[PDB]
């Protein structure tokens, strides 16, 4: 079929078909353009007119312009020949290395795995990060979420996980940049290459990349995650492999939708969001999942507007995760990186039956004391510390040292911390905290515990500080 | 034929606007060519705004819509037990068709004012804090409320698990069938959930209605009613049934989404003026019937997710206002080591002791009181540079009683085990014990009497209270065990 | 002991007063956020 | 003026008042 | 007139009339329904169509369905044969005791007592309750805010007032449950019954119950307080008694108002309430007064949202209240009952220019002493009960005697306390406290005053207490 | 709009027309105001410094070329000053020989007042900076659409330099007033208002623009565009929706607080809350050498400085921490219009970071820096020219420096 | 009163004002008491929301300050050439929790020529009239 453009208002374009109305979700191509412009059908307005979202700029479009129904939703090159490559929302290479010669093509829109397809294996996935591991362990094949307001560490944390996990991972990895910084896709691509995760000469590439950055129109941003996720589902089902999925930042998918929402003629829900936020998020989040066929280990960065965790978006996403790492500008502000909030981070495997009681009693032991100290903070603030029971001024001590022992110099932030990155093993972590909690270092100074890897570095640093 | 069938004028955001269908009734199920169902929520002068039960990719302008004439009803009865069904009663556990004889209508009016009687039979959770201080009776509607990840669903699960003590028993008036409704949850969570229940052998007496994250709004909307009907079949037939709505927060969202897309007027938080009525008509269907009606009951544990502890936000306000009490969970408590995170001072049970056993009351009562007393002084502790031994006493009872309310998950206790342990601190036996040890004490102490003393517990159980005798026997059992304990 | 008594009488009375004020500030703010968030929804809806 | 902060402050002042009334007596 | 249904959107039905359009507020009956569906009219959309709000589920309605203008607002059976019965919003029986057969029917939407019907004076209405009558005197035709909920004797206090109104004023009472929990109504029912206020066997019931359960649609929980009002107005405008009106709870009235408002698509005002919050309230509150024929006195259960007394719901409501009865869990814990708080409960008529200097002074005497003792309370516990002066030791003694003298046995709780109820008279009340203040019974012991009626009993109890 | 070297030293409106009544622009090139930012392939990591002249900034939140760094704070906290000092500091290289080190500047006024801009272009002229600056003005009385466009217009004039292997710096002062303009234009078109009354796409409004500041690879000329957008907060609330919308686009932020400002800390840079996502890659080795860990040190200092606003039996490691913290805080202070040269910054930070000033009295520090800098500039330009030239601090330079500071310091504390 | 349609409550003060104006206009002297302007304001706002006018601060319509300025500008002291007559207005405004910064109270303070603030504290403490002598002005 061939339709005509009847109205253009931003990323929203209305098309009128004379015969044969393209179904909802169908992709249409605008005729007469130097570059490929795809319009996804969004609604049937009636009168053989469809309302659509543009996958790119709408400049220069004209009323009356021709549009052909492609007869199917956006379909992209899926398969192993996507590895080491950089793709578009619409599946076009954007790395200047030629076509992507895949055997098959997949539509980015698809139903989520059925209930009888779910898996319930729960294996801790050690990362080398003290805080995460100790208190909110990630799980292989599980859904992980990094929550944070602007500039608190979401991406760097995603960066050190790619290093401490993606790099040894025997399986593919798909990194989908959704509405983030272009500078960043260029930093990562070239890093993947310099470290051979991406191989431009041979077929040893172990990571496919998909990008729809912040310089794109809402439409592209409302779909790249789909493209990204679609690439990943292939390796899960058609190959049955262990996939690692990185998305930075999934909030962008939801902001994308809120940006065209009004032009779609909808009464706004609260906080400006579109009324279909949760369902829009649901049909998507439900595909990002491990099944009996394959396993996905998704690490999704989640932006928090105005730093408010109750904002309908961040708020609506918690339910889709098995583990959550909540970052806080209040912690970051103190120079404690990674700025994870020890009392707002959780993992579904923080179970004695799964990580063990030593792991579990330490974690909870560390959390009680930080909570105990949080409560006193506001009070010794004014009433001072003298009146406090030696019993209580020891927890202030230990807490302040733990607060530090939880920071760590990342290997991807030496440009930031001026410190060599340290990766600590799960037992070095459990033990280090166990001892602080045990009173075994009440003599060393707090500062000795700040920006160090394993507990021995805290002891060494004490001496170095000893003068 | 525009009387019994219609044509789609426009379709989007899951709202179908059909022309024709002149004979449809409000809320009637209709069918689109493609096979998709839809429910008529807006009967307008010039059109029918239909709520599509599925992907609106399968509907186009002009599609023909036909009436079914039938209103929404669902399978019901004993064959659903141990099954995992969607909001329409369809089986989703891939175990084969549910052999359902009776079919009930999802939205029915609650039993009136005459057909009932005071809630009097205990509904035991197995959780000491709840069972001794926030008692639930059969026919009661008690809300579990708290922020994300505070322990809400765990309470319900321990509760379900706990009913095996009576479900494996002979007394058929103590058995309680369980219904767990999952609304807006991700499929992996429910899968994990059903697993935990299978592993504890609680699926035999449980039905799981599941309307998850990717299911269309209307199914998430309905889920709680369709699960309610299922529990009504028991209530009406002299049987007892327990229902957990997890969460009512997500269903409110589902409803708000359709309301706004059908363009009804939005009030505070963008919720329709009839959101209060959506839950009240649901939570009232829970009730204790009169023998004249079978004496059967329906207890409901609805979950509400608060935000930053804002119990006064809109939906949390409605539901609190509708139910007979609330179990308030708190993060601060949780991270401080109190698990379950029940905030005992703000939690409530309008039904109260009318639902506690005499055994429990025998202990619950003084515990409730020393705790309230501790709560008055607690804050002093940490700066109590020189408090009199009067109040210094209440701080001690305070921290021990508090440690007795602690509890691990998946291990609900028998009312007799709870009073034996509560008796221990309440009577003063753990007052000289170290706070750090009460958790260890109880565990071992209870292991001991569950091993060696099943005849005293059987007494306590039977006699329903702590006889002067069994009282004396417990004194010795704890004073010798304690001695053993600090050797 | 007479000066600590006096100083702690005042401190306690200042606290309570502060308590009474923050509470009233809390309710004013609570009411304005709802009103504010609702007018915002209405404005968007009416513009359509 | 955030319902969060306001609440944070009330929390710490209600304790102060309590510990402070105690110290007075 | 016979109209058709043109649209059904939730609980809002639009009806089109060919000849003759029902005025606003009329009740229309939907034709062809298992049960009675009353649609109240709310607006004249123009083009012969009315916009109405259903008083029950619109489930099943059909565009084109027939609607019959009952040519009047919701009317209900009013009169004596309502006493002891339980009734619906549209005056139907929901207790299954057959038809409410009265002679008169009374439309619920009524205007209020013209200025020239107004009484020009303030008179205390006596209930016989020592705290209530001494420190927070109810007012004839006035409105009282009853605070406190469960565990604190709310339902027993509501039931003694009933009884004492029948007794001392030969006036009857109505009970309107606005948004009542079905569980809690049925429990209120049997509880009045067991205490007699309701009699299923004879014709001695002193209460008519009107219910608007929580499952009912906005419009129903919206109007049921008016229905209850209608009933009460009869025992005043037709039989010139002193009726008692109980609206439980006044907040759900307001909320029902907002739901209805939102449904009619009107822009909410501050905090999300209805634009017409103040008028919705005023058109109802104002029908509660003392006219030349008699008076309706209303005890209103108040729920304060967010504990915010300046929240629009509560704030509006106090505009009409002449007194508050604060039930207190703390007081209860002293064993003291009624558990009314003598320092927190208040009244507009506690003015010497209204209750007379004597009454006014005693009351102000009772409270100060109760206040002073409150002060000392802190000292006693810490530094121990003795730097106490020949003076400081007397304020305590008396205060403690007073606290007790303020408690009292209810005739409603006789089937239970195994004790005889007391209805102390106002005169007896002021004297009682007068003397304790006076120092006339300083020799008497505390427990002599616990749970008794008139001071005379405080004396006699002392005797039996050696 | 008109684009190219002809515009330098001229004041144009949002469409290119001159407003300095100094004659027509001799433009030969034109450029669409709205062009998508160069993709992934055409760029290269930011590596060349963009020196502001401000210690605090150049040492703690380094800015590289192709980088976007936001200046954000309440009214009057000094946001524009940061930008002026930066434009003025560029004479150093522009008056020089090397064309790769040169930086052409663009200053876009939006919603501002004509007399303020006139004041602005005067100062630039008095500093002999107009020669390399273009000023796009879209002021308070200009139509909403001019104010709206102004940023894209100015951007396009900067891409001319970026796409031709030259270097440009653009200041968007401020992006707050533009958003208002956008909001107005947009509501008047009847587009449904969104969060806070702004269009549902205000994020997009600024992302599209700032993505254009970029560093092109040698394959594309190696030129670059650096942006310094300004945003106004209210009641120092940086968590605010717009503030965070823009903080989530740029490569860092400089947050100015009025509290710090009144307190004497000018610039009012808030160490803890400001960041540079480029890190030391945008710093010379001399600077990296001296300020490599200082940022997290000062963060950790601000905390304990608070934790002991009651000298809670404080050890030594923290007494030392508070002693460095205060001295270093004084050194980062700075006046206006006197952008320092990189080697000058390294000399003075050096003195502090090395502990040579741990025994001087905080109050003395500012005076000392003026004395010390005087000495080395006059006497020692051989060490300054070497540090500057080598671009690093060799072992002997580091030794010649230790010698100078310690001795001068002593004579100084006579 | 509380039971009359909002439009009548809205109107009431203007009518009374015109009656006071006869006296002002004829060399005579009148006193008008508007009790309260708080409730008139909510009556006018009910009208405004029902007419669908944009709700602003506290949901009050944009012209509620004018609802009041127009009214109170009419109280006035004429000179001899116009009769020497006069109109004195004592309008009443009800604050919530002693909050004198609210939208309506402020509006009205910015219109009259002083205020008499009565304090609840004073009232209970037994000082009546509960006038706040430092805050009040003429």
């Amino acid at each position: 079929t061939t339709g005509r453009i009847v109205a253009v208002i931003g990323a929203v374009v209305d098309v009128q078909f004379d015969e044969g109305l393209p179904p909802i979700l169908n992709a249409l191509e605008v005729q007469g353009r130097e570059t490929r412009l795809v319009l996804e059908v969004a609604q049937h307005l009636g009168e053989s007119t469809v309302r659509t979202i543009a996958m790119d700029g709408t400049e220069g479009l004209v009323r009356g312009q021709k549009v052909l129904d492609s007869g199917a939703p956006i379909r992209i090159p899926v398969g192993p020949e996507t590895l080491g490559r950089i793709m578009n929302v619409i599946g076009e290479p954007i790395d200047e290395r030629g076509p992507i010669k895949t055997k098959q093509f997949a539509a980015i829109h698809a139903e989520a795995p059925e209930f009888v397809e779910m898996s319930v294996e729960q294996e801790i996935l050690v990362t080398g990060i003290k805080v995460v591991d100790l208190l909110a362990p990630y799980a292989k094949g599980g859904k992980i979420g990094l929550f944070g307001g602007a500039g608190v560490g979401k991406t760097v944390l995603i960066m050190e996980l790619i290093n401490n996990v993606a790099k040894a991972h025997g399986g593919y990895s798909v990194f989908a940049g959704v509405g983030e910084r272009t500078r960043e896709g260029n930093d990562l691509y070239h890093e993947m290459i310099e470290s051979g995760v991406i191989n431009l000469k041979d077929a040893t590439s172990k990571v496919a990349l998909v990008y729809g950055q912040m310089n794109e129109p809402p439409g592209a941003r409302a779909r790249v995650a789909l493209t990204g996720l679609t690439v990943a589902e292939y390796f899960r089902d058609q190959e049955g492999q262990d996939v690692l999925l990185f998305i930075d930042n999934i909030f962008r998918f939801t902001q994308a939708g809120s940006e065209v929402s009004a032009l779609l003629g909808r009464i706004p829900s609260a906080v400006g969001y579109q009324p279909t936020l949760a369902t829009d998020m649901g049909t998507m989040q439900e595909r990002i999942t491990t099944t009996k066929k394959g396993s996905i280990t998704s690490v999704q960065a989640i932006y928090v507007p105005a730093d408010d965790l109750t904002d309908p978006a961040p708020a609506t996403t918690f339910a889709h995760l098995d583990a959550t790492t909540v970052l806080s500008r209040a912690i970051a502000e103190l120079g404690i990186y990674p700025a994870v909030d020890p009392l707002d981070s959780t993992s579904r495997i923080m179970d004695p039956n799964i990580v063990g009681s030593e792991h579990y009693d330490v974690a909870r032991g560390v959390q009680k004391i930080l909570q105990d100290y949080k409560s006193l903070q506001d009070i010794i603030a004014i009433l001072g510390m003298d009146e406090l029971s030696e019993e209580d001024k020891l927890t202030v001590s230990r807490a302040r040292k733990i607060q530090r022992f939880l920071s760590q110099p990342f290997q991807v932030a030496e440009v930031f911390t001026g410190h060599l990155g340290k990766l600590v093993p799960l037992k070095e972590t459990i033990k280090g905290f166990q001892q602080i909690l045990a009173g075994e270092y009440d003599h060393l100074p707090e500062q000795a515990f700040y920006m160090v890897g394993p507990i021995e570095e805290a002891v060494a640093k004490a001496d170095k500080l000893a003068e | 034929d525009l009387e019994e069938t219609g044509r789609v004028l426009s379709i989007g955001d899951g709202i179908a606007r059909v022309h024709g269908l002149r004979n449809v009734q409000a809320e009637e199920m209709v069918e689109f060519s493609s096979g998709l169902k839809g429910m008529s929520l807006n009967l307008e002068p010039d059109n029918v705004g239909v709520v599509v039960f599925g992907n609106d990719k399968l509907i186009k302008e002009g599609d023909i819509v036909k009436r079914t004439g039938a209103i929404v009803d669902v399978p019901v009865g004993e064959e659903l037990l141990g099954r995992v069904v969607d909001a329409l009663g369809n089986a989703i556990d891939g175990k084969g068709p549910i052999g359902s004889k009776a079919r009930r209508r999802v939205g029915l009016k609650a039993p009136g004012i005459i057909p009932r009687i005071s809630v009097r039979e205990p509904m035991q959770t197995g959780i000491k804090a709840v069972d001794s201080l926030v008692p639930i009776g059969r026919g009661q509607r008690e809300l579990i409320i708290g922020d994300r990840q505070t322990g809400k669903t765990s309470i319900a699960i321990d509760t379900i698990i706990n009913q095996k003590r009576f479900n494996d028993g002979t007394d058929e008036k103590k058995k309680l069938y369980c219904i767990y409704v999952a609304i807006g949850q991700k499929r992996s969570t429910v899968a994990q959930l059903v697993k935990r229940l299978t592993d504890a052998d609680a699926m035999k007496y449980t039905i799981v209605v599941s309307a998850t994250a990717s299911d269309a709004a209307p199914l998430q909307y309905l889920a709680p009613y369709s699960g309610c009907s299922m529990g009504e079949y028991f209530r009406d037939n002299g049987k007892h049934a327990l229902i957990i709505y997890d969460d009512l927060s997500k269903q409110a969202v589902a409803y708000r989404q359709m309301s706004l897309l059908l363009r009804r007027p939005p009030g505070r938080e963008a919720y329709p003026g009839d959101v209060f009525y959506l839950h009240s008509r649901l939570l009232e269907r829970a009730a204790k019937m009169n023998d004249a009606f079978g004496g059967g009951s329906l207890t409901a544990l609805p979950v509400i997710e608060t935000q930053a502890g804002d119990v006064s936000a809109y939906i949390p306000t409605n539901v609190i206002s509708i139910t007979d009490g609330q179990i308030f969970l708190e993060t601060e408590l949780f991270y401080k080591g109190i698990r379950p995170a029940i905030n005992v001072g703000l939690s409530v049970s309008r039904v109260g002791s009318a639902a506690q056993t005499r055994a429990m009351k025998q202990v619950a009562g003084t515990m409730k009181l020393e705790l309230a007393q501790y709560r008055e002084v607690a804050a002093f502790a940490q700066f109590g540079s020189d408090l009199d031994a009067a109040t210094q006493q209440l701080l001690s009872r305070g921290v021990r009683l508090t440690e007795l309310l602690k509890q691990g998950q998946y291990s609900p206790m028998a009312i007799e085990e709870q009073v034996a342990v509560i008796y221990a601190g309440v009577r003063g036996y753990l007052d000289k014990l170290e706070p750090s040890k009460i958790t260890k004490f109880e565990n071992a102490f209870l292991s001991h009497v569950i091993s060696q003393h099943q005849a005293l517990l059987s007494k306590i159980r039977t006699d329903g209270k702590i006889s002067e005798e069994s009282d004396a026997k417990l004194k010795e059992i704890v004073t010798n065990f304690l001695a053993g304990f600090e050797a | 002991q007479s000066a600590r008594m006096t100083a702690m009488d005042n401190a306690s009375k200042n606290a309570s007063e502060m308590i009474d004020k923050l509470t009233l500030t809390f309710n004013r703010t609570r009411q304005a956020v709802i009103t504010k968030e609702l007018i915002e929804i209405i404005s968007g809806a009416a513009a359509l | 003026a955030t319902l969060k902060d306001i609440t944070r402050r009330l929390k710490s002042i209600k304790n102060i008042q309590k510990i402070t009334k105690s110290m007075k007596m």
